[PDB]
């Protein structure tokens, strides 16, 4: 009945690889590509919607970029459900260590502890682990800048520029090209949206299927500011371009 | 039914009201409607095989009557009545109400009944599914014969 | 394959266990027939015939979940006992909290919402009967609310239970629409009884007698059952007419 | 096929095939029978003497619930043994409550959700049991009878255990033959007539009678086990019926 | 044109009744309804062969199953 | 007892994608056609709703229900899990919502809490997925009349035209082009109902059909006109008198 069944996920692998893991790996690169190009000055955040659908409001509901707080946006590809619950805990953490420290949480420290609760449904968990990669763009006076990305393992790498999603490679060989250590943030806004745009089969990529934010201490009074870029501020960038 | 007293019981019971056949035809002279009321107790007998028994009594008095022209609709609109609204099963006591019903068929007994009688019996046999729709279809015949003239 | 076996969605999605359950009220091959009053509710139904071993006049079927609603079950024998204590339980449960017995239509909710969770998990299984509440509510006057193993409900009007209740159905159909009631007019109550035996005798084809019967008439604030002396007296009237 | 193994998952008919698996056990067990009688209940049970390395008198599967319920069992033995315990715990509870003797009707409603608990788990095996129990109350006498699956019903006599066969054929000649019932202490006699058809059955070994009652006239309304004179005559007479 | 309908009603009865159905039903239908109207001992298929002939197919897993669990 | 379960049933299949959530969505589809438009100055859901039997009330079965005075959802597929999960989201919204503002939960939010709860049922073990999804159409000041649809994958977008069941196919490439930018609520309605014909023909007694509205706001159903500035329910439930009227101005 329940004894004699068994979906057992916390079987120590003979590859030393979970199997588990490995799918969700696929089922990412379905999702939209996010890029996170770190610069110098900031951090230029830019992912694409997955929906196309024409009926579907894709303007007013942001389904990828959520804005945690004022130093810190994450960038979601993969299972968007999974992804909510990861969200609400992710911004009760950055609150609770403000609250008793009287200074916003390093980057290292609030992706590390997400990481580790991926790790913990694999295990002794017994649950089937979060299908989800997060590009945690983040500042903090100390360390600048500081870019890191999660894995459905549980690990974190920090980088220079990172890709998911779909079209990991293509991007990440743009990038790589194009992309030099010194060039700064204005830069990296013409630079996003256009290796995106040759990436996807669209002919090109309209503004109604971006999502863009940048987070950058080039605001004035020694200060940082994020603005998650509204649909038709997206598209005025579009035309300079010459996407469309 | 289930209730197994009934079958001897009432095969008593129909015999000593054959020998009392007489008295409710002496009765039957002055009212037909009293010696038809005896008869309506008697003819709901609850099992089968006493109610053909029974059935005998009620085929011996339209003859004596000879025959009758108001008190023979009431008799007409029962067995209609006990037919369907139960009868037990509409086939259960209604091959004895055949009995019942073919005497008014083949009585033929004035010209002045002929034309009368035979609206009210293929009204009757209707809706039936059995034997009666020979004898109904035949009767019809009979209509035809007076509206030929 | 698996999937099929227990409880969990099956590719198709269709819910095996629930598939399976509505044959197996058909295997007690208990038939119901219940129409509405004009201030009753009458249900009435068969019960096989007695052992020698058993008990004839003893009743297993009926049970009084409060003195508003009334339940006949048909189903699974050991089935029923289990499902007639959470109907009592949870209508004494609405005197404590909210100060008096649940409706008819209120305590099918509820049953409902037990039969979805009961689904589920693996260990526990839908209960396999099939509920017939009757009440007289007092809103809604005359009730009949049939409740599902799916944990599905709707009200009728009219209901009919089991292999042979697709006969039931066609004479009932014939009954109501013609006239174009929703429910009998008649005032009497009593008349109501002895005419909701007649449609039963005439739709399946067999005569009933006081052993396969048992009457229930549900009534403003009171459900009872007729006692054997007057099952007898409805048969007399019966047979005569 | 994969839904039978399953415990408490609806076979593809309906209804879990473990249920029916147990129901067999009881066959393959001793004779029990039941009987309602005038003035109480009549309880009588074939204890096979396998060996005399037993015990005579003392191998009962008599025990008492309250003090005025007999129970006694066929099937898995220490299945019973659990089920008896269960029936021990509710009789307590509702005289914490009600501070009155049980009901027999009430016992047996309130025994019968226990069975029905464990087959709605698939981790918790099936009893492998029918009890017959009943006695003698202010409510008069009752007998009821739990089956394997769970179904209480009155029962004018009752029997389970290989011998039911024999028990049952005679059971319905001698209620047929006597419609206004018989008294207990006749019926100690043709409890032990009926037990002797059943031993045709279950002739491999011999046994020892054991015959209990409750009755309202002579035990008074208490369960107590029948001996002495009582227990004797029984077997004398009903020997010489059967011959 | 294979035989003249009926003049019990119209052509354009037949035409009504379909509603949504392909070619293959329409020819189930008017192979029963010339069945029936050989009985009869008339040639003409009367409009209420067809009618019937039509009505019924009606079966293919009907709502009951359905609308315990997809409804 | 419980069930000796001590994981997720759910798995990933071994292509990506849970088996679980391509499992409970089929029972969507198969269930019986839904539609919804939104507008400017309403929302109008409509299903049909077929007599399961002739003797059987069609009057007490429901499709609609309330999640808060200003609230209404629709569903298609499994009914039974529909009702227990309306359940859990009135004890989800109201209690928890009035301890941490007081007021009935704008419709944004809503959704949102119900999406939370579809994704830990799938996620538990013993617990297999609610297949349902429930078009929530409400009101809140800060969007104008909104439409959401949650999906029983336990996500969530905002929709001008949406169906779901069989006919959603259909009906949705009908409505696209009826769609306007400036809807009047008397349009909104006779286009929907003119769809809806089409799902399945015949049977369009406004009985059997159900027909609802998130409508303009009334002091007169709320039941108290003595300040009339306090919001009425902006959800009302048609009779089918109303529906009878709709169809002879289509």
């Amino acid at each position: 009945g329940s004894r004699r069944y068994d979906s057992r996920t916390t079987i120590f692998s003979p590859e030393g690889r979970l199997y588990q893991v490995e799918y969700a790996l696929e089922s990412i690169s379905h999702a939209g590509t996010a890029i996170g190009i770190m610069a110098s000055d900031g951090i230029v955040l830019a992912a694409e919607r997955k929906v196309t659908s024409t009926l579907l409001e894709q303007d007013t509901s942001t389904e990828k970029l959520y804005k945690l707080n004022d130093k810190i946006a994450v960038a979601v590809a993969g299972l968007t459900a999974d992804a909510e619950i990861l969200i609400n805990t992710a911004r009760i953490h950055a609150q609770n260590y403000l609250k008793t420290y009287n200074e916003d949480i390093p980057v290292e420290i609030l992706v590390r502890r997400l990481s580790d609760i991926k790790q913990g449904y694999t295990q002794h968990g017994g649950l089937r682990p979060f299908g989800v990669s997060f590009i945690y763009a983040g500042y903090d006076d100390r360390y600048g800048y500081q870019l890191y990305t999660s894995n459905p393992s549980g690990n974190y790498t920090g980088w220079k520029a990172i890709s998911v999603g779909a079209n990991t490679s293509a991007a990440q060989t743009l990038l790589q090209m194009d992309y030099k250590d010194d060039m700064k943030v204005d830069d990296a806004i013409e630079l996003a949206l256009k290796t995106l745009s040759k990436t996807t089969d669209s002919s090109a990529l309209t503004y109604d299927r971006l999502e863009f934010a940048t987070i950058r201490k080039g605001a004035n009074d020694g200060e940082v500011y994020q603005k998650i870029f509204k649909p038709q501020e997206i598209k005025d960038i579009l035309v300079k371009t010459g996407i469309t | 039914m289930s209730r197994d007293a009934p079958i001897k019981a009432d095969k008593d019971y129909s015999q000593i009201l054959k020998e009392e056949f007489p008295k409710i035809d002496s009765l039957a002279q002055n009212d037909c409607n009293s010696a038809l009321d005896q008869l309506l107790v008697l003819e709901k007998k609850t099992r089968q095989a006493s109610d053909l028994a029974s059935s005998k009594e009620v085929l011996a008095k339209i003859v004596d009557l000879l025959a009758s022209r108001n008190k023979w609709d009431d008799l007409n609109e029962q067995l209609t009545l006990l037919s369907k609204k139960h009868g037990q099963l509409k086939l259960s006591i209604q091959y004895m109400i055949q009995k019942v019903m073919e005497y008014l068929k083949s009585s033929k007994s004035l010209d002045l009944n002929t034309r009368i009688s035979v609206i009210e019996t293929i009204r009757v046999v209707t809706e039936n599914k059995i034997f009666v729709e020979v004898e109904r279809a035949r009767v019809t015949k009979d209509l035809v014969e007076i509206k030929k003239e | 394959g698996y999937d099929r076996h227990i409880t969990i969605f099956s590719p198709e999605g269709r819910l095996y266990q629930v598939e399976y359950a509505f044959k197996a009220t058909n295997q007690t091959n208990i038939n119901s027939l219940a129409v509405r009053g004009k201030d009753c509710t009458v249900v009435i139904s068969q019960k096989k015939v007695p052992d020698k071993l058993l008990d004839p006049t003893t009743v297993s079927y009926i049970f009084c979940i409060s003195r508003t609603i009334g339940m006949v079950v048909n189903g699974p024998i050991p089935d029923a006992r289990n499902a007639a204590l959470r109907a009592k339980a949870e209508a004494a449960e609405f005197r404590y909290k909210y100060g008096y017995d649940m409706p008819c239509d209120v305590l099918a909710k509820r049953m409902a919402n037990l039969s979805q969770i009961y689904t589920q998990r693996a260990y526990m299984r839908p209960l396999g009967v099939i509920l017939t509440f009757v009440s007289v509510d007092e809103e809604l006057g005359p009730s009949i609310y049939k409740t599902d193993p799916a944990g599905y409900y709707v009200g009728y009007k009219a209901t009919a239970t089991g292999p042979k209740q697709q006969e039931i159905t066609t004479n009932l159909e014939n009954h109501f629409k013609k006239s174009k009631i929703d429910h009998i007019n008649e005032e009497s109550w009593e008349k109501v009884v002895e005419f909701a035996i007649t449609h039963m005798i005439d739709a399946l084809g067999t005569e009933f007698s006081k052993n396969d019967l048992e009457v229930g008439v549900a009534t403003k604030d009171k459900f009872f059952t007729l006692s054997a002396e007057n099952i007898e007296e409805r048969l007399v009237a019966i047979a005569e007419q | 096929t994969g839904y039978d193994l399953s415990n408490s998952v609806f076979s593809p008919d309906g209804r879990n095939f473990q249920v029916e698996y147990a129901v067999k056990a009881v066959e393959n067990g001793t004779t029990s029978i039941g009987i309602k009688c005038n003035d109480g209940v009549v309880f009588a049970v074939e204890k096979l003497i396998t060996s005399k390395l037993l015990v005579p008198q003392k191998n009962v599967k008599i025990q008492v619930v309250d003090r005025h319920i007999g129970c006694v069992y066929s099937g898995l033995i220490p299945d019973g043994r659990h089920l008896v315990n269960r029936g021990r715990e509710e009789a307590a509870s509702f005289k914490k409550l009600y501070k009155t003797p049980i009901p027999i009707p009430a016992f047996a409603d309130r025994l019968g959700q226990y069975v029905q608990a464990h087959t709605l788990y698939n981790s918790v095996r099936p009893f492998g049991v029918s009890t017959i129990f009943g006695g003698v109350d202010k409510n008069g006498a009752h007998l009821y009878m739990l089956e394997p699956s769970g179904s209480y019903w009155g029962y004018k006599g009752a029997a389970t255990g290989k011998g039911r066969q024999s028990a049952k054929a005679e059971l319905e000649k001698l209620v047929d033959h006597h419609p206004e019932g018989l008294s207990a202490r006749e019926a100690v006699k043709q409890a032990a007539k009926i037990i002797y058809l059943a031993h045709e059955d279950n002739k491999e070994k011999d046994f020892e009678l054991e015959i209990s009652w409750c009755s309202l006239s002579e035990t008074n309304g208490l369960h107590k086990f029948v001996k002495g004179d009582l227990l004797q005559e029984a077997i004398d007479f009903a020997q010489k019926e059967i011959n | 044109s294979k035989m003249s309908l009926a003049p019990e009603a119209d052509l354009d009865s037949l035409i009504i009744r379909n509603d949504s159905l392909s070619g293959a039903v329409i020819a189930a239908i008017m192979q029963e309804a010339g069945l029936r109207a050989v009985r009869k001992n008339r040639y003409v298929i009367l409009q209420s062969d067809l009618e019937e002939a039509y009505a019924t197919q009606v079966k293919t897993d009907n709502t009951v199953d359905k609308f315990d669990f997809y409804k | 007892m419980t069930d000796r379960y001590s994981f997720s049933l759910t798995t990933f299949s071994p292509s990506g994608k849970l088996g679980q959530i391509d499992y409970a969505l089929t029972a969507v589809k198969q269930g019986v056609t839904s539609l919804g438009i939104k507008a400017t100055n309403g929302v109008v859901i409509a299903t049909e709703k077929k007599s399961s039997s002739p003797l059987a009330m069609s009057e007490t079965l429901s499709k609609v229900s309330l999640l808060t005075p200003d609230i209404g959802a629709v569903y298609s597929g499994m009914g039974p899990d529909y009702r227990v999960l309306v359940d859990k989201s009135r004890k989800v919204a109201h209690t928890s919502y009035k301890r941490i503002y007081g007021e009935y939960p704008p419709t944004k939010l809503l959704v949102s809490e119900v999406a939370k709860i579809m994704q830990e049922a799938t996620q538990s073990g013993g617990v297999r997925p609610f297949g349902v999804s429930l078009l929530i159409a409400g009101h809140d000041e800060f969007n104008g009349f909104s439409l959401y649809q949650v999906d029983p994958s336990g996500s969530y977008f905002p929709w001008k035209a949406t169906a779901i069941g069989k006919g959603s196919v259909a009906a949705k490439t009908f409505l696209e082009k009826r769609w306007n930018d400036e809807l009047e609520l008397e349009d909104a309605i006779h286009i929907a109902l003119l769809t809806l014909k089409e799902s399945v023909e015949g049977e369009f007694n406004g009985d059997t059909i159900e027909l609802a509205i998130i409508g303009d706001e009334n002091p007169d159903l709320l039941g108290y006109t003595g300040i009339p500035t306090d919001k009425g329910p902006r959800f009302r439930k048609l009779t089918s008198q109303e529906i009878n009227d709709r169809l002879e101005a289509l």
